[PDB]
């Protein structure tokens, strides 16, 4: 559910300091959703709630949906990978984590 | 209807659900109906097989039956060319001394 | 290069209750402090149990390593005088493990080294 | 059967702690059930009765099946996997969890 | 046989405590055994019993065979990569077992 | 949002002297930021306000954006990788932070 | 001759207890034994007189053989494999018990 | 990572009579616990054997060490205080090892090591 | 001559224990004898009186040879890979035996 | 000469039991002879009065010459090469042997 609780278990990590806490469910969180977001080609709400209020303005766009665990877990893995390594490498296009967001994927083509 | 004469095979190195089939199908075809042009992003990729539709077809093999056939029947199949002696007068003479006098 | 998840166990540290008591000898009562995690990595090989101590008392100690993530040293402060408590899965029978020091680096600060006994238990 | 004994047995690691738990059992193994269910084309269900149930509800689509073992083993080393390792990085698809699953797939074409 | 001492032998290891032992011969045995079978493209069976039970209710399918020693082996040999490595490493599709159980597949071809 | 306490949680380095917090925050992060603006073929701007400041000077050119969150995560790794060496080696282009920009890019052409 | 003792010298390693040696020696050796039967595409007899009580009963098929010593060390061979290591792993078809089997062999074709 | 098959020895451990005779020495009788399986590993290399022992006293000392699964450290409780008979394959000379204590690793909760003396027998 | 003194000092072992020197004797040897002379196409006898007894009955074939010393040193190196590996690991089709035992190989061709 | 002393200089190894030394003189020695005597396609004779006598006889065939230095050293190479190693391996033909052999071939052809 991409809670506190979750974030924490995943990362192995007590985030008591506010500043660090902050960091992590701050900018490097909404980083990993938006990312995925973005390779989904739709957008991505937590509750059905957020879905019916989104449509009802219009803002969301064809093609949405609430988000299944395992797009949860694909941005739990990608947060995981941010967190590791801060740096600029260079890396394969394609992770284990577009493995698991393949089948979720809209608008493929050429 | 066997499919034995496609020429173009799209390829993508993921596992894709059938709905995902008829989507890429549907985009190829708007992709072309709009003038566009395509671009195979990330792993698509696109390969051209080598065949010969006259080969599919069995045209060489149609052409000796029909050949066979004039043979079996004792009509020579270039009688009049009914199937594919100058003069014209000629021919009907050696169609009708060789073929109708029995 | 933390390299989270290889940190499968959770340890349980605590400290000792501060004064003396009668004599001055160390109270045998212990505090809490809380959870963390880290990785363990034992001593391999021939000779790595040591089994005699001082006027020929029988022991047997073999030496352990605990690699934590830098919060656990900041948050609390872990030094020689604790005492960590970590249970084999499935068994009702808890390790108890006696920090020596705690080595911290500079290469990167994102690990440190808890350094443990494991032999004996600690009062 | 999924059981929590099952689960604790596989993972070799006891789940004392309520947070823990609620992870692994919340979070983890329904990613690896949904990504398992996504890739064999069809629905399952553990048990006939909510077979019967989602049937009769008309959620269930063709092709449903009451999960056998192979499939319980398939998600079990998917589960695996996702707990020992916990960042993206450059794994290959196909892994071995498709080749237990592999016979179990539907509508497999081109 | 695939009875419990022979498992506990190819294992080397004893199953004393009741949670295990269930694991190891109820989601472990099972998964390998339907897996051969899937595999081989007909049904097995331990006994003649079983054989003529199931030919009589109409449920088992042609070219039914009761196991051999060797398909036994297979199994086992399945059984014993299930219990080494619990994870979704990636792995060749032919393995060892298939070389024995090949011999008995049935019904191959285009 | 580039702040200081986000600079810091990121390199993992506390900046009391005031020569390197200078260095770091007004040589290093502008550079970071004029690198990913120029990639993305497109203005960025901090905050809404800015944009509207920019637009109607007139120096907004074509298709600005508010920063999101994965622009300033790749902005990070890139800041990152100039604290981490700082000799020219021969690294390949098209590094990590790359693919996170990528979907942002806006004049991609031939 | 298949016997306790060969079996003991070649495996290196003395069976006193009941149940390993039950699981060697009914568990193990047929499957050998099987297996080596089957890529032999012929039946093979310890010797002379079942030979001869199979022919009689009608069950012994085209080419029957007594066990030549070649056939017996074939045997050995894979038993040994069968013991030394119990997980299905990636090994080679045509091992070296292929080589001595290959000159018995009767229906080779195409 | 265990790799059954390796597991090729067949082992006796056992454990001894509690209480003590009328000097207060331990008893030198022996009970039964039952047979596990594990892998032993020797220390090839030259000075590997201890000669001398204590006032001059000869002695031949060499010490292994046993592999074992993780499930023989939990049904039973090994440790310095036990015994282990193994017998050499066609042979009726027994190896007697003495524990000297048990390493258990927590980087996978499916080993345990023994490390035994095999020197001089026990009793 | 291939008596027992040349096996045991080729092998470099005392055959003591009447177990293992029937073993070696009489399992070992006549296996590598028996695939020597099936390599060869031809049989192969130890002394003229045994050819002079086999031809009398009928039962030699055409191209018989009293072996001479370079097959028996072949037949010693394949009774030396016996003893030496008891496993199916697998290895070339042409190993050093045959190196010497070819050129008295008879009825060779397509 | 392929004297006593000659093989014992060459292995380096004093042969002072019985059975040692007739095994090397007359299991392996006439081995190694054998094998050069056949890749020469020739016949071979130690001293001019024995090649006298086999001419005398009529088994002397095409081409038979007194063995010269260059033979007794390959034939003392083959020697060692059987002294150290007994084992089948797969080893190459054409080893530095039949270098110092080959000038002394007779009937090479195609």
């Amino acid at each position: 559910a991409l809670t506190l609780a979750m974030v924490q278990r995943h990362l192995q990590a007590d985030l008591i300091e506010d500043d660090e806490r902050s960091y992590v469910m701050e900018q490097l969180l909404p980083a990993a959703r938006e990312s995925a977001e973005m390779f989904l080609n739709r957008n991505i709400y937590s509750t059905s709630e957020e879905l019916a209020a989104a449509v009802a303005a219009g803002t969301a766009g064809q093609y949405p949906l609430v988000t299944p665990r395992a797009v949860e877990q694909a941005i739990l893995l990608m947060l995981g990978d941010f967190y590791r390594d801060r740096e600029a490498t260079g890396k394969p296009v394609s992770t284990s984590a577009h493995n698991l967001l393949y089948p979720y994927r809209v608008k493929v083509g050429v | 209807t066997n499919g034995n004469l496609q020429q173009i095979y799209y390829s993508v190195a993921a596992f894709l659900t059938p709905e995902q089939r008829e989507q890429f199908s549907a985009n190829v075809a708007q992709s072309v109906e709009s003038g566009r042009t395509p671009v195979l992003e990330g792993g698509i990729d696109v390969k051209a097989l080598g065949l010969n539709p006259a080969d599919a077809q069995l045209l060489q093999s149609r052409n000796y039956s029909v050949e066979s056939i004039c043979r079996f029947f004792a009509v020579p199949p270039s009688m009049i060319g009914h199937a594919s002696g100058s003069g014209i007068e000629a021919q009907q003479l050696a169609f009708l001394g060789l073929t109708l006098a029995p | 290069p933390i390299s989270a998840g290889s940190l499968k166990t959770r340890l349980l540290a605590q400290r000792r209750t501060s004064g003396t008591d009668d004599w001055g000898a160390p109270v045998q009562g212990w505090s809490d402090l809380g959870l963390f995690s880290g990785d363990v990595k034992n001593d391999t090989g021939l000779g790595a149990i040591r089994t005699a101590a001082g006027s020929g008392l029988p022991a047997s100690i073999a030496k352990y390593s605990i690699k934590v993530r830098s919060e656990v040293i900041r948050r609390w402060s872990i030094n020689s005088a604790d005492r960590i408590i970590g249970r084999l899965p499935f068994s009702t029978q808890e390790m108890v493990f006696s920090v020596t020091g705690v080595i911290s680096d500079f290469a990167d600060p994102s690990m440190a080294y808890i350094l443990v006994e494991a032999g004996a238990d600690e009062q």
